[PDB]
């Protein structure tokens, strides 16, 4: 491709900056543009610079453009987590109808949410027997707890969520765990996964 | 704006798809792009006003036709799965300062599959708050669960005595794949709803995980013996508990 992105993708705690890189070797250049695309939606254009502007910004999204070394930055100020998304850099080689357009590959960025006060735990939720199913729910963990997918066609564990309760000021991850066969308990639905040591288990 | 239909679409092999897709801002040049979840933006099609058309950096089994300047319908030939994916269209306009923006369109995911027999609904299941969460957190988690679905055509959301909320709610980026060694594998999702302890001990609240599921349509051929999996809304309800 003739318009390379940087890093392929990376993880950030809500709070924090952070920094995407396009180079291009696109000759000639009339502009550079930066989309965001979230999941299962279509790209919005974030910003356009031409050749000879430095910088644009959109709100938190602030762009930067060395035409002369062929390489731009998307600067994030003060992540959330709607930033969750891919973003794609894209350049034009010429500023009219007759100009095609360059799309790289896109740089994934997930924002986690950043947990002060873990309470990791795991829950057994009942009401269903409308399900021959047991449901676990692991939730409260910081956002560096890592949750692995098990290997049983049995026993299924999403990723983990972040849900936000916007009337309290409170964030929270979580992963669910089920599995139809009786063979299966909380206690150890999450075994594969490597839970803080003072995860509650009621 | 720009608009986009059908925005999803199961379909067995071989079939012949149109994907429509409409501007009304009055931009002259417009594009096709297809892309596979996860990956880059392959532009496959484009056309530069009333009668232009112009093939991408892609070639694929499909054509396109500018006849007015607000339609350019996509047409893709003997269905193959490899169609599975999604269709994006665009157009660009003068925004100002000389330069071009472009708007997308909020696309067609596509599944085309070897038979049809393979598209079936979820089934929903709602489950309540542990007491556990409850006594310790204040807080109370419902989760939904929607399982046995193909295709991963699915719309999930939480009505609370009627009312749509997002507050509180995380819905699974990605399904599951019920069993992951199958070209047709089903689906699972999960999605958490997240109240204060007080709100869901009151018994007049009600809780609902809906979900929205796209499939065939009526006027598609089923000679399958069961219900037709057409698009239907799958639903789990849950009441405030008093405790």
């Amino acid at each position: 491709n003739q318009v390379e992105q940087s890093p392929q993708s990376l993880i950030i705690l809500e709070g924090k900056n952070c920094t995407l890189q396009c180079n291009y070797t696109v000759s000639p250049f009339s502009n550079l543009r930066w989309y965001k695309q979230d999941t299962g939606r279509g790209p919005v254009s974030l910003t356009i610079m031409t050749f000879s502007e430095n910088t644009k910004s959109n709100g938190r999204y602030t762009a930067t453009l060395d035409a002369d070394t062929k390489q731009s930055s998307l600067h994030i100020t003060a992540s959330q987590l709607s930033d969750s998304a891919s973003y794609i850099c894209v350049v034009s080689d010429r500023g009219s109808t007759l100009g095609r357009l360059y799309f790289g590959r896109g740089t994934q960025l997930t924002v986690w949410p950043d947990i002060q006060n873990p309470d990791p735990a795991v829950y057994q939720l009942r009401d269903s027997k409308s399900s021959d199913k047991s449901v676990c729910l692991f939730t409260d963990f910081d956002s560096q707890t890592n949750v692995s997918q098990s290997k049983d066609s049995d026993v299924y564990i999403t990723d983990k969520c972040v849900l936000d309760m916007r009337s309290m000021d409170f964030k929270s991850n979580s992963a669910v765990a089920w599995s139809n066969k009786s063979d299966f308990a909380c206690a150890n639905a999450f075994n594969n996964s490597i839970i803080p040591e003072d995860t509650f288990f009621p | 704006d720009i608009y986009q239909t059908p925005r999803y679409l199961v379909i067995g092999t071989g079939k012949k798809i149109t994907l429509e897709c409409s501007q009304t801002m009055g931009h002259d040049k417009m594009y096709w792009y297809q892309q596979d979840p996860g990956m880059e933006l392959h532009l496959i099609h484009y056309s530069y006003g009333v009668n232009s058309t112009e093939k991408g950096d892609l070639s694929s089994e499909s054509t396109v036709s500018r006849i007015r300047t607000e339609h350019f319908p996509l047409t893709l030939e003997s269905a193959r799965p490899s169609h599975t994916s999604q269709y994006l269209c665009a157009s660009s306009g003068l925004r100002d300062r000389g330069l071009y923006e472009q708007y997308f369109g909020p696309g067609t995911r596509l599944t085309v599959t070897e038979d049809l027999k393979n598209v079936f609904p979820p089934e929903v299941a709602v489950f309540e708050p542990s007491e556990a969460e409850i006594s310790h957190t204040q807080k109370a988690t419902l989760v939904c669960l929607a399982t046995g679905f193909y295709p991963d055509h699915v719309e999930l959301s939480w009505w609370v005595n009627g009312k749509e909320v997002h507050s509180g709610v995380c819905t699974d980026p990605q399904p599951l794949k019920e069993q992951p060694a199958l070209n047709d594998s089903r689906y699972a999702l999960s999605s958490r709803l997240r109240v204060s302890a007080t709100f869901w001990q009151n018994p007049r609240n009600h809780f609902r995980c809906q979900v929205q599921f796209y499939g065939l349509s009526e006027n598609d051929e089923w000679t399958q013996d069961r219900a037709k999996p057409v698009t239907q809304i799958v639903s789990a309800e849950a009441w405030g508990r008093a405790d």
